[PDB]
């Protein structure tokens, strides 16, 4: 009854916005969804709760002394009918930046939040690096279906290749598979085709293409999702379209990561990178 | 399922079919209870002579004992003084048990306080508990005097009350002239009757000793009476009546009958009557001191003889016929007052009752347990009635006491069967009534389980219990009766003969089987 | 109502105390505000008693030997130390059991070490080892021995753990050492914790490698019901009628086998939260067995508890739950129609330690009676969190009330009935106020379930409306 | 009961066997085995014997009584957090830091850490 | 409300400077509270006119525990409406000598004695060692501003360097800053420029210079602060200039430690 | 051998009995008992199984061999001081920090602490 999901990608490409809007769209179909913020930025529940920022598990654990005393009700906030939690992170410089994810998922399982009263569970995981904490959901079989937000950017595809390398590494001890690829519009002409080719190289599918819409900013200032701000808008239709094909997704494949050279040749193919030659090197 | 017109309590509600089926399921499914044939085989083995030999080879384990601990007796002694708080230095669990024990027997409020010693007192002693407790108790309940006893916890850690009480007065917790007598009452020495002796000696030594040189013997022309551990309210009243009928001046020391029999009139009297401190100060001026229960008043005898210079007479408990005669004649010689005709008529009525009922009392076998002085007086009265004590048990008896009872049994043809056991508990007595079956038991309510055991073996092996002693929990207002004097002997005789007649009526009630002996006239 | 004069009342009563006692006793008295969810800002509990103020609290030995371990019927419980402790607690609490006393059941018997002066001075553990051998000789059908230590055991220095290990392996039988010395803890409350730990550390994990027990999906274990007057038997029949089968009873009528079979259960039904929350929290952690609190006091709380229990199972159980509610509906409705008119509108002040005060409030309200006062001898602050909503607004709340305080509170409120223990019964009967013993049910009962509500209604009526309460004053007075 | 003592002044951690529940506290166990916990009072009011206790068998944790005297001393040296004070008052569970002269040995395995300095740094 | 702490070696005039400081401050109508964090309990005698103010530590032990202690019995108002608190230490050899500061500061927060619209709170803290409860104001961010009272002597300058090392350790975890170097004169040549040289080595400006005279000692027999004894005196206005320079100090700088030879070179090049 | 596992991720410290010297390492004992030390390689080079080990019975410390692979990984993580390296090379005494996948259980009592994070913070 529960479909554990995770969304990965490079920092600043729109993981939170797309995840919150898709989760808000899911609630319209009567789906019970829970959002777990696995990003140290801790703003992945802003547009659901219409709040400044949700209090993170690390904040209450430190202010109360330990994680044992933490009430589930204080940790889990219900807005729009969908439960919201933020892992948070330790102080920058000490410990592991992904420590909040490890603490939060452990606490949620012990307290009973993860029990199957929800149809969907989503993780907003930072994917700029694959280390302890941020790769813990993959390692500990806590997110069966992974969706990668990727743009037509060299760094965005590089992170997408790195996350797929993490999935195959744990493909023989768990059921973690790659659900699809989300393309967010970087206002790049060849980018929708560029990610289609990347998914074919990786062996997966482009689950959708999200166009850059300025109506998202108008909902972001409101601390609100696009679908509730303007249900009749076409941006809410794309988010609705993304929601249906996420539920209807059945292609959960073990990806085939590509090398650095194959990434570069794929960039030069679509004209973002120019055609390089070996005889024009010294000048 | 309940009918609103006939509501059933636990008995016999759980005798219904649905409850019977539920209990059968519970035990068969999960209990893993031994087979009923095995249970019956083990039960029968416990009623045999080979079990008794195993039973009487016990040293470390004691089962179903017949004694309490010392501070219980100390509280009862302290309750007999006017406007006095019993104060137990130690853990609060003792006081809750002491009060409940006396509440269930007397069906009356029992006032006692603790200083609530805990782990910090275990590590660092309980001096601060004494200081705060003494101040708190005096301010709140306003006693005229506070009597201090000890819990086994305070005895093991070596808390000395003299220094603690003295330091409380010199630091302003209580006024320096407030009377705080104390006694050390270790629960691992003696029993509850010993605690009564300890507390009484400490209260007596607290008032008389520093003033001893001024006192002269016989100046106040009274006789001191020390009752001891007494749980029958009629035993206090009968001693007052007999001495006041003789015109004898007397001072009952530690008489709690007033505080234990307060009237119910919309008001709760926390203190009632009790001996005044004045009578304790004037006590060494008495002609002599009489100890009603000498066998647990030994430490008091040393203080009264040594310090007060009173020649304490050698008297037994005034129980039965012969010993009530000796008590009255000794009192007459000391006070110089003759025994009046009222006490002569009362004695003759007891003899009249003895001859009327001697036919039903002759040759009856009795197994009895209780405090030393109570047991000896009961055995002596049974011999005077022609009854045969068979098993005499005293869990708090010593070798000297056991020798004195044997001499009493030797001087009568009815003590041939009788044997005296000291240090034995009621599990030993259960073996005794199985292998050497008597007709009746005489003891406290703990013997009701022995009667239940004997009935399980069979109706012809059942030994009915007669309730005389302390504590009696399953009957109401039996604490109001008397066991001393001629009046106490009449009440005991009536109980004994009518228990025999009740048992005989039950055995001959079967129509066309045994009811040929169901006589109207007995 | 009238919280202003209750606050004034609390102040006048406390003027007799010294400053040290007055400062502390003020923290333990409060006026009820049902809107409060955190009682720590209104009342303070689980503290040491002030010395010499006639507290009603017991010791840790009472909470362990007398409450938790004593009801277990096929086990032999040793009162280690002097003779006093086991004698005053022998058969003084009524826990109903089905057995042959002295053969396979030993609840009403007093096994003790009877410490003397030589045992206080010279060791004491050699006597314990010898005592265990005699128990095996004379009581061979016993299924375990527990050593309940009294105050001197920890004060002289004794190793009852080693004796339990050495003699337990030698005789192939479970020996449970319990360090329930009375001076440990401030009341009976720590006795429950110590007893629960001994169950967890020596008994509960015995049948771990075993899998020969056939378990159904409807397995439930009763926890925290000690069968006072047959209370647990009344509760068990309703659960059985609902389809559920109960493997274990903790610990009224309990057996050593039921305790060991508890980790093979699908749902732990906790009646007394105070005394058995420690072991149910352990079982949820180790075996993953969920637990919940239920209430079988009166029909309103019994129906609410029965439906909540059925909601944890399939729909066959819920249909069966509707059957037992309909079957017993005319029974308790006839009880209310008979007894509520006589009891309507009368005020009751209740002082019991731990679970009963909050628990009995509903059953009183089922008869039109209003609880003016609720108090606990040894409840913690989590128990007071649970009772503020149950109590009415501007009602008196007390914790570890002294003998002086309770007398003053009663003569100002003037309730129609008081429910407390034996140490308070005879004080308030001299004052002309009807009194019901709320620990022992005044040797009546049971009070749980629908069968116990009829007895409860009859008992309250028989005492409150008794003709004796109109004759306290002499006609010439 | 097995007790493991640990201190920077001790070259090696010392393992001892102790009898639980003795009136002589952990201070008693330390002094028989020559463990140099600083003891500078006989009334339990200084903080010199402050130690850190770790229950190695986390399942076999025994409920105890935090005495009001020890509680106030632990607060006077800043070693009793509010969450641990509430846990002792409600759940009767021991705090992380204890006073050795006031700590009763229980039937479990413990790791006792001290620095050689009195409580309060 | 500004929380300040006066640190320094024992015996350089740490108490009398603080007493006359807040005597001048209350003359401006300000509400100032004094907390004595010295095991010696004479830190408030000259503003209360008392033999020895009862310490919080003495009161708790006498009256059971600190829970039974009342705020009125520990907080006494003096001249100028100044709130006076004294926290003594334990007896020598019995535990940490700094437990008194921890008990008192926690007690004052629990009773809420700070929130009563106070302007200035001053801690007179032993500075011979920086550890235990004496370092507690720096450790727990209790006193944001810190002034060191020092003189032209090795031990006084060594103490100033040690406190600055303590500021650096806890600078990252709270706003505890070095405010200035109060300098008192033992009547030694070239002392004003010597301490200024030490101050600019730290990078923190010196607050004011306090010369020695006998007027403070005539006041000491009275038990009355110089400002209230005779407001027209030379030093009476000099503490006014020191108080005015304190309330209007806008620059707080983290200190940088100075090595032993660096301090020795500083003392030597002054001809001492 | 008695092993006590401790971690902030663990509500209670876990006590286990282990057979000393098994080919299966500390990682074996942890995995059989459900202790969630992060294991992220099969060649012993990632260093994610870093644990802090305390010998509770200091008298019973067993000499062992610190292999060149474990030593180099501990340097790459940074959990190997130069004094501990010299102690292992000269006295064959184990360092404070170990890799659980390369640690052989010995016949003593051990306290094993981990944070749930890979070696290298
Ligand atoms: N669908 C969209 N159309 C236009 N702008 C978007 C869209 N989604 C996100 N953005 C913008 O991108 C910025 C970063 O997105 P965000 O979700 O914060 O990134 P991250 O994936 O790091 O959470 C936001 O300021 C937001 O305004
Ligand atoms: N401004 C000053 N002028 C002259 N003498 C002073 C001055 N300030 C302090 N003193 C003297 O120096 C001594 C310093 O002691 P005091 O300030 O009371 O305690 P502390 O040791 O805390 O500084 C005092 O005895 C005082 O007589
Ligand atoms: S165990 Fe407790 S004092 Fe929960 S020690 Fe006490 S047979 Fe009371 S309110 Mo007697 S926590 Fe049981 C109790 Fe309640 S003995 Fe009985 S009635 S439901
Ligand atoms: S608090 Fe509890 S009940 Fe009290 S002793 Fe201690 S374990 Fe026991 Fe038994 S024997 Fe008598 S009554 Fe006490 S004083 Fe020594
Ligand atoms: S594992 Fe990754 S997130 Fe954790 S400390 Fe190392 S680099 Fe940072
Ligand atoms: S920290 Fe400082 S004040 Fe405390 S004991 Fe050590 S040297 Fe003394
Ligand atoms: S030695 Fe002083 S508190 Fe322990
Ligand atoms: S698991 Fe990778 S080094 Fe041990
Ligand atoms: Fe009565
Ligand atoms: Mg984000
Ligand atoms: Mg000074």
């Amino acid at each position: 009854a529960m479909r554990q999901c995770a969304i990965y990608g490079k920092g600043g490409i729109g993981k939170s916005t797309t995840t919150q809007n898709l989760v808000a769209a899911l609630a319209e179909m009567g789906k019970k969804v829970m959002i777990v913020g696995c990003d140290p930025k801790a703003d992945s529940t802003r547009l659901i709760l219409h709040s400044k920022a949700q209090n993170t598990i690390m904040e209450m654990a430190a202010e109360a002394g330990t994680v044992e005393d933490l009430e589930l009700e204080d940790v889990l906030k219900a807005g729009y009918g969908v439960k919201c939690v933020e892992s948070g992170g330790p102080e920058p410089g000490v410990g592991c930046a992904g420590r909040g994810v490890i603490t939060a998922i452990n606490f949620l399982e012990e307290e009973g939040a993860y029990e199957d009263d929800l149809d969907f569970v989503f993780y907003d995981v930072l994917g700029d690096v694959v280390c302890g904490g941020f790769a813990m959901p993959i390692r500990e079989n806590k997110a069966q279906e992974i969706y990668i937000v990727c743009s037509g950017e060299m760094m965005a595809m590089y992170a997408a290749n790195n996350i797929s390398k993490g999935i195959v590494k744990y493909a023989n001890s768990g059921s973690v598979r790659l659900g699809g690829l989300i393309c967010n519009s970087r206002n790049t002409d060849r980018e929708d085709e560029l990610i289609i080719a990347l998914a074919n190289k990786l062996g997966t599918q482009m689950i959708h293409f999200v166009p850059r819409d300025n109506v998202v900013q108008r909902a972001e200032i409101r601390r609100m999702t696009v679908i509730e701000y303007d249900p009749k808008a076409k941006q809410a239709d794309e988010y609705r379209a993304l929601a249906r094909k996420v539920v209807d997704n059945k292609l959960l494949v073990i990806p085939n990561p590509i090398t650095m050279d194959e990434l570069e040749e794929l960039l030069m193919e679509f004209g973002i990178m120019e055609v390089e030659d070996e005889s024009i090197v010294g000048k | 399922s309940q009918q609103v017109d006939k509501i059933k309590a636990s008995y016999p509600l759980f005798l219904d079919q649905d409850y019977k089926d539920m209990l059968a399921k519970k035990r068969d499914g999960f209990e893993e209870k031994y087979p009923q044939d095995k249970i019956d085989e083990v039960f029968q083995w416990t009623t045999t002579k080979e079990y008794q030999e195993l039973n009487f080879q016990r040293e470390a384990l004691t089962v179903n004992p017949a004694k309490a601990c010392q501070p219980l007796g100390a509280v009862l002694c302290a309750l007999g003084f006017e406007k006095t708080m019993p104060y137990v230095h130690g853990s609060q669990g003792c006081v809750a048990y002491f009060r409940s024990y006396f509440n269930r027997h007397f069906r009356e409020p029992v006032s006692c306080v603790s200083d609530s010693m805990t782990e910090d007192a275990a590590v660092f002693g309980g001096q601060q508990n004494m200081k705060d407790g003494l101040q708190n108790c005096k301010a709140t309940y306003k006693p005229d005097m506070i009597a201090v006893s000890t819990t086994c916890m305070a005895e093991v850690i070596g808390d000395d009350l003299n220094a603690f009480i003295n330091n409380s007065k010199k630091e302003g917790f209580i006024p320096d002239e407030f009377p705080v007598p104390f006694a050390h009452t270790p629960s691992f020495v003696g029993s509850h009757v010993t605690g009564w002796d300890n507390m009484f000696e400490g209260i007596a030594r607290y008032f008389t000793l520093k003033s001893m040189d001024d006192k002269v013997v016989g100046s106040n022309k009274k006789i001191n009476i020390v009752p001891g551990f007494e749980t029958y309210l009629g035993n206090f009243r009968v001693i007052k009546r007999m001495l006041s009928e003789m015109g004898v001046g007397y001072s009952l020391l530690s008489d709690p009958e007033e505080v234990l029999d307060t009237p119910a009139d919309g008001q709760f009297r926390m203190y009632a009557g009790g001996t005044t401190q004045e009578e304790m100060k004037d006590a060494p001026n008495a002609l002599n001191t009489v100890l009603l229960q000498p066998w647990h008043l030994e430490k008091t005898k040393k203080f009264v003889e040594g310090t007060w210079k009173h020649e304490v007479p050698k008297l037994n408990i005034p129980m039965g016929l012969d010993w009530t005669d000796e008590f009255l004649m000794k009192v007459s010689e000391i006070s110089g007052q003759p025994i009046p005709a009222s006490l002569t008529k009362e004695r003759g009525r007891l003899v009249d009752m003895m001859t009327d009922s001697h036919t039903w009392l002759h040759g009856k076998r009795f197994a009895l347990w209780g405090d030393p002085d109570f047991v000896m007086g009961l055995v002596k009265f049974l011999l005077e009635l022609g009854c045969e004590p068979v098993h005499i048990l005293c869990h708090n008896g010593n070798k000297r006491w056991k020798k004195a009872v044997d001499a009493i049994l030797a001087a009568s043809p009815y003590g041939k069967n009788a044997t005296v056991y000291i240090g034995k508990d009621l599990w030993h007595l259960r073996s005794l009534v199985f292998t050497d079956k008597p007709d009746f038991m005489i003891g406290n309510s703990y013997g009701k389980f022995i009667q239940r055991d004997t009935l399980h073996k069979g109706k012809e092996f059942e030994v009915p219990l007669i309730r005389i002693g302390f504590p009696i929990f399953d009957r109401h207002h039996l604490h109001r009766s008397t066991t001393l004097g001629y009046e106490g002997a009449m009440q005991i005789l009536t109980t004994l003969v009518n228990s025999i007649l009740e048992r005989l009526d039950e055995e001959t009630r079967g129509m066309q089987a045994t009811d040929y002996n169901h006589d109207l006239v007995r | 109502m009238s919280r202003e004069e209750v606050e004034s009342l609390i102040q006048e009563v406390l003027e007799v105390y010294p400053e040290k006692a007055r400062k502390d006793r003020n923290k333990h008295l409060a006026v009820n505000d049902p809107a409060v969810t955190q009682s720590k800002k209104c009342i303070i509990s689980n503290k040491k008693s002030q010395p010499g103020l006639m507290t009603i609290r017991g010791c840790a030995y009472a909470g362990s030997k007398g409450v938790v371990w004593g009801p277990i019927k096929d086990m032999i419980h040793i009162s280690h130390g002097p003779v006093g402790c086991g004698q005053y607690s022998r058969a003084g609490r009524r826990n109903y059991y089905i057995g042959t006393t002295g053969v396979n059941a030993f609840v009403t018997m007093n096994f003790t070490s009877d410490f003397q002066e030589k045992d206080i001075v010279f060791g004491g553990d050699k006597k314990l080892a010898k005592l265990i051998d005699e128990v095996e000789t004379l009581f061979p059908l016993n299924k375990g021995i527990s050593v309940q230590s009294e105050c001197p055991i920890g004060l002289i220095g004794d190793d009852i753990e080693s004796v339990s290990k050495v003699k337990g392996a030698e005789l192939s039988k479970t020996i449970v050492p319990v360090r329930c010395e009375g001076f440990r803890g401030v009341s009976q409350s720590l006795g429950h914790h110590i007893a629960n730990d001994a169950v967890r550390d020596w008994v509960l994990g015995k049948r771990d490698e075993d899998t020969t027990f056939a378990s159904t999906p409807y397995d439930v274990a009763i926890i925290g019901d000690y069968n006072i007057g047959g209370d647990a038997w009344s509760s068990r029949i309703l659960l059985e009628e609902m389809g559920l089968r109960c493997v274990a009873q903790w610990s009224g009528d309990g057996s050593i086998s039921e305790i060991e079979l508890t980790p093979k259960v699908k749902l732990n039904l906790v009646h007394c939260y105070r005394s058995m929350n420690y072991i149910s929290r352990h079982m949820e952690e180790k075996y993953g067995i969920p637990w919940m609190e239920y209430n079988f006091f009166g029909p309103t709380k019994t129906i609410e508890s029965l439906r909540a229990i059925a909601a944890k199972f399939d729909e066959s159980i819920q249909k069966k739950c509707e059957e037992v509610i309909a079957k017993y509906k005319p029974e308790w409705e006839a009880v209310v129609a008979k007894y509520r008119p006589r009891l309507e509108g009368k005020r009751v002040m209740l002082y019991i330690g731990g679970l009963r005060p909050r628990h009995v409030i509903g059953a009183y309200e089922d008869l039109g009676m209003e609880v003016v006062g609720t108090g606990y001898e040894f409840a913690h602050n989590d128990d007071y969190d649970r009772t503020m909503k149950e109590m009415g607004d501007s009602t008196l709340l007390y914790d570890d009330v002294t003998g002086y305080e309770f007398e003053e509170f009663v003569k100002r409120i003037k309730p129609d009935l008081i429910g407390s223990g034996i140490k308070e019964k005879f004080i308030f009967q001299k004052m002309g106020i009807p009194f019901r013993e709320m620990h022992s049910w005044d040797y009546s009962g049971p009070y749980h379930g629908f069968d116990g509500f009829a007895i409860f209604a009859r008992d309250m009526d028989m005492t409150l409306n008794n003709p004796c309460w109109k004759k306290l004053q002499a006609p010439w007075e | 009961a097995t007790i493991y003592f640990s201190s920077p002044l001790m070259p090696h951690n010392k393992k001892v066997q102790a009898v639980a529940g003795k009136r002589s506290t952990k201070k008693g166990v330390a002094q028989e085995n020559g463990v140099k916990i600083p003891f500078e009072c006989q009334d339990g009011n200084c903080g010199s014997c402050l130690v850190k206790i770790t229950h190695l068998d986390g399942e076999r944790i025994k409920g105890m009584l935090l005495t009001d005297k020890e509680r106030n001393v632990l607060k006077s040296v800043g070693k009793l957090p509010k969450s641990e004070e509430e846990r002792a008052a409600v759940r009767d569970l021991p705090p992380t830091y204890r006073l050795a002269c006031q700590t009763i040995v229980t039937d479990e395995d413990l790791l006792v850490e001290f620095t050689g300095e009195p409580g309060g740094a």
